[PDB]
């Protein structure tokens, strides 16, 4: 399924994702799209920040749904 | 010298501003800078930290001159300019400082904070771990803040000459305002980089 992903800068990335895949596979998605380590991105769904071990059915996220990317920076 | 740089992690910058004598205020993700997005936000905001790739008689400003103290500079400016609405701990770290470099230029200010050995070490209880020498030596990220002083918008970056003085705004459209710039004057110039933070100060 699609799934799509905002950003701060109001970018949108388009996902290809099952239903069984980890926060983690996500964030190694994201990298491979966008260049950004998975260590650097947050998750967020729903208001809620989601945890690298569950997968997008257990939050019961479904096709078409969209995330926000918040990104942990050093300064 | 090398300083290791601060993540912009709300829980970290909260607890390292406890430390320094600041428990007031608490800091909170900002998705977007649309209104759909910033109306989630709680209110009031009283100021907007931001990283991204890299007539004033009444603020207070410090010089950087340590490369990736940039995000304890910034929270020296935003807590040196909320010092009347949120006051520090008493005999606290920041209360020594800002006591001591009152009467100081914004250079002079700036060498203070190079000799100033409690601030170094607790900007490094803080800081969050590194895995290479290319997280402490390559840094391309910029941390500044966006403070409201008398109901104008003022950005506080260490490496300028000034403040700069952005607009007019008053009740709690600050944060919807500082949105409008940061996205034209910052978003805006940036093609294909994503690397943008942003962090809401609210009372705690
Ligand atoms: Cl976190």
């Amino acid at each position: 399924m699609q799934i799509f992903v905002k950003t701060l800068t109001g970018k949108t990335i388009t996902l290809e994702v099952e239903p069984s895949d980890t926060i983690e596979n996500v964030k190694a998605k994201i990298q491979d799209k966008e260049g950004i380590p998975p260590d650097q991105q947050r998750l967020i769904f729903a208001g809620k920040q989601l945890e690298d071990g569950r997968t997008l059915s257990d939050y019961n996220i479904q096709k078409e749904s969209t995330l926000h990317l918040v990104l942990r920076l050093r300064g | 010298d090398i300083w290791t740089p601060l993540e912009s992690n709300p829980d970290s910058l909260y607890l390292y501003s406890c430390k320094l004598g600041q428990s007031k205020l608490k800091f909170v993700d900002i998705y977007g800078f649309n209104n759909d997005l910033l109306d989630m936000i709680p209110q009031p905001v009283q100021a907007v930290i931001f990283l991204y790739p890299v007539n004033f008689d009444n603020v207070w400003f410090i010089k950087q001159y340590i490369p990736n103290s940039c995000g304890t500079i910034a929270l020296l400016h935003l807590y040196g300019n909320l010092r009347n609405k949120f006051e520090l701990d008493k005999d606290s770290v920041l209360d020594d400082f800002f006591n001591k470099v009152n009467e100081m230029s914004a250079e002079k200010r700036g060498q203070e904070l190079k000799n100033n050995k409690s601030i170094e070490n607790l900007h490094h209880e803080f800081c969050g771990q590194v895995e290479n020498r290319d997280d402490i030596l390559d840094v391309d990220t910029h941390f500044i803040v966006f403070v409201q002083i008398e109901g104008k918008i003022i950005e506080l970056d260490g490496r300028k000459d000034h403040p700069t003085v952005h607009c007019f705004t008053n009740g709690d459209n600050f944060l919807y305002d500082t949105g409008k710039i940061i996205q034209d004057k910052f978003i805006e110039k940036c093609k294909d980089d994503l690397r943008f933070s942003a962090l809401a100060v609210i009372p705690n």
